[PDB]
């Protein structure tokens, strides 16, 4: 019961050799899509997301 | 129909296996590092460390391991907290002793050369700005510098005066005194327990005995405001809590989660939060709260985190923190006490369920003791959290030195004094 | 625009010397709004400044009355012509600011220099008091300024 | 005596046309070269 996913809160990266950084936990912004929020990430130095390892 | 093994080593190395049926085997590492243990004069080694993990070692090339684990079909990754470090590998059960063999020596056989590390260097400031991307990020991590002095302070990645200072001397002494035989824990789904035991006894001759240990970390009741041109203001404050392990940390994940801490219902209102529903009357609709809780071996935190708008972010906050104050006057009903149980419930059982998490559970919980605790046993503990303790952890966070991080317009952000 | 990246190189100048930077953060940490201001362009402001908030500025803010004019070769009635000139320019008052409250925070920054810079700053008196030329003395008796060089 | 030109507080940013940008105030500094070995390495920025 002591690990971040049993206890959202920190990020806890995943970065890997062959596989993206998503990871988190307790990442409050999905939430407020619905609510009127325009403001979206820039595609500056970014990569894909989702971490389509297996298709 | 099968158990778990546990068998904990001489040198201190601890062994688990769960025979299933899945026809993929994941075995994972745990090492009890992480960025808690470094200090002012070897500030981000740990986030060059994590990005070795396919480096020349002593007895395999990088080009053997890339090509290797390609050709299986395999997938190596590193995980890394402020406390905790991992590696994890996953494949088919028939290539199982190769990867095996790969992950021996990339945590045992380390060479650190020095044009390599000077490669990788570029790659630190790559990796830090896509992470920055999320503004989450940097809100959070200027949180811990500005709720601590020595430890759960130090970045999860590497200051930028630091980037092209790494040497392969820093993370020699890091991986000597820290990736020690009985700080490790070697976590496997697909194989079975004897083979573990075999290659474990190649653990067994290295390394060995304990490891440099850090120091307390000490509270500071500070505040780290940041400014910008974004529309939007991200907030947080946060006070001291007890952590882990006690009843009175499941008491604070209870209080979360009576606080609304996350979503349920695609684009719903969240209609059994007391945050979400006072932020929303008192202000339009763009924004987003919900309760933070952190826990950590020493120390915990508990707080509130909300996204609203720069001119209504003063407003906002006052709400947010006047619900919690009815909690610690006394004022709760044991009907959402019994729903956010069952929220609780969920989320720990639904997390569980896939193998990756369930791996990382396992991993986590052998460091402290070795024993594993069964989900029943931790529903139980749940169920058994009384009222009152919920209103003594709201009355302790009320009563607590608070600290904050703002990032955002702040125009009419109030200050941690004013709250 | 054309102008807007001569403001990178002016504070970096500035900047090269840490004494600066120590500074800049101090009134940034002892002031809630008026005299936290830098003196320097935030850096995310470097590219988005414009005219018409210049054009603002100069209008509540070049008024007559906040403005002296001071001149030592010149004589007297020849500088009451030549700034007749300008009396049909601005006039009255501008927009007041605000009285800077005391909040008395920390920012640290962590640098990777060898010698560490500090500050320790607390409430004074207000410029042109009785209590201000203690404080000034205050300083000088504990060895505020170098007299004698290499000693 | 109102001008903070002649006393160690803030600094006084400076511009011209022909001339070039120095900052003042008298908070302690020069008097570590005596003692100490500060160097003064040019860098992406020169000005004279």
């Amino acid at each position: 019961m002591l690990s971040v996913a049993s206890r959202s809160g920190p990020f806890a990266p995943v970065l890997s050799a062959t596989s993206r950084g998503v990871a988190g936990a307790l990442r409050p912004l999905v939430q407020a899509t619905v609510p009127a929020t325009p403001e979206q990430p820039v595609l500056d130095l970014k990569r894909p997301f989702l971490s389509r390892e297996s298709l | 129909p099968q158990d778990l093994e546990f068998t904990k080593l001489p040198n201190g190395l601890v062994i688990a296996s769960l025979e299933n049926y899945s026809p993929v085997s994941r075995i994972g590492l745990f090492i009890k590092a992480g960025s808690r243990y470094e200090d002012f004069s070897n500030l981000g080694t740990t986030h060059l460390l994590r990005l070795t993990s396919s480096l020349t070692t002593k007895g395999a090339s990088s080009f053997k391991i890339t090509r290797g684990i390609e050709a299986v079909g395999g997938k190596l990754s590193v995980t890394a907290t402020r406390e905790n470090m991992a590696y994890t590998v996953e494949c088919l059960r028939g290539d199982v002793d190769i990867l095996m063999e790969f992950l021996l020596n990339v945590t045992t056989a380390p060479e650190f050369r020095r044009w390599e590390v000077a490669d990788l260097q570029p790659q630190l400031k790559i990796d830090k700005a896509v992470a920055f991307q999320n503004p989450q990020t940097h809100v959070i991590e200027n949180l811990h510098a500005a709720a601590y002095r020595n430890a759960l302070a130090n970045p999860l990645y590497c200051p930028d005066y630091r980037i092209g200072k790494v040497t392969s001397e820093e993370l020699h002494y890091f991986v000597q005194n820290h990736f020690t035989s009985a700080r490790m824990a070697l976590i496997g789904l697909g194989v079975s327990h004897p083979v573990l035991k075999q290659v474990a006894e190649q653990f067994l001759n290295m390394r060995g005995g304990l490891g440099l240990s850090g120091a307390k970390a000490n509270y500071r009741g500070g505040e780290i405001r940041e400014q910008n041109g974004d529309s939007l203001v991200h907030a947080a404050f946060v006070a001291e809590s007890a952590v882990a392990g006690s009843a009175e940390a499941n008491a604070f994940s209870v209080l979360q989660h009576v606080l609304g801490a996350g979503p349920h219902v695609k684009r719903g209102s969240n209609t059994t939060s007391h945050l979400h529903q006072a932020v929303a009357k008192a202000t339009q609709q763009p924004f987003d709260v919900s309760a933070f809780n952190a826990s950590y071996s020493d120390s915990g935190l508990f707080g509130i985190y909300t996204i609203s708008q720069a001119t209504a972010a003063g407003d906002v906050i006052k709400a947010a923190y006047n619900q919690v104050k009815t909690i610690a006057q006394g004022n709760l009903s044991n009907t959402d006490v019994q729903a956010a149980k069952n929220k609780l419930k969920a989320g720990y059982l639904m997390s569980v369920e896939s193998s990756e998490c369930f791996l990382e559970e396992v991993g986590s919980q052998a460091l402290v003791a070795g024993s594993y605790m069964p989900p029943s046993t931790v529903l139980q503990q749940i169920d058994s959290v009384a009222n009152a303790d919920i209103i003594n952890a709201a009355k302790k966070f009320v009563s607590g030195q608070k600290s904050m991080a703002a990032s955002g317009n702040l125009g009419h952000t109030p200050f941690v004094d004013e709250l």
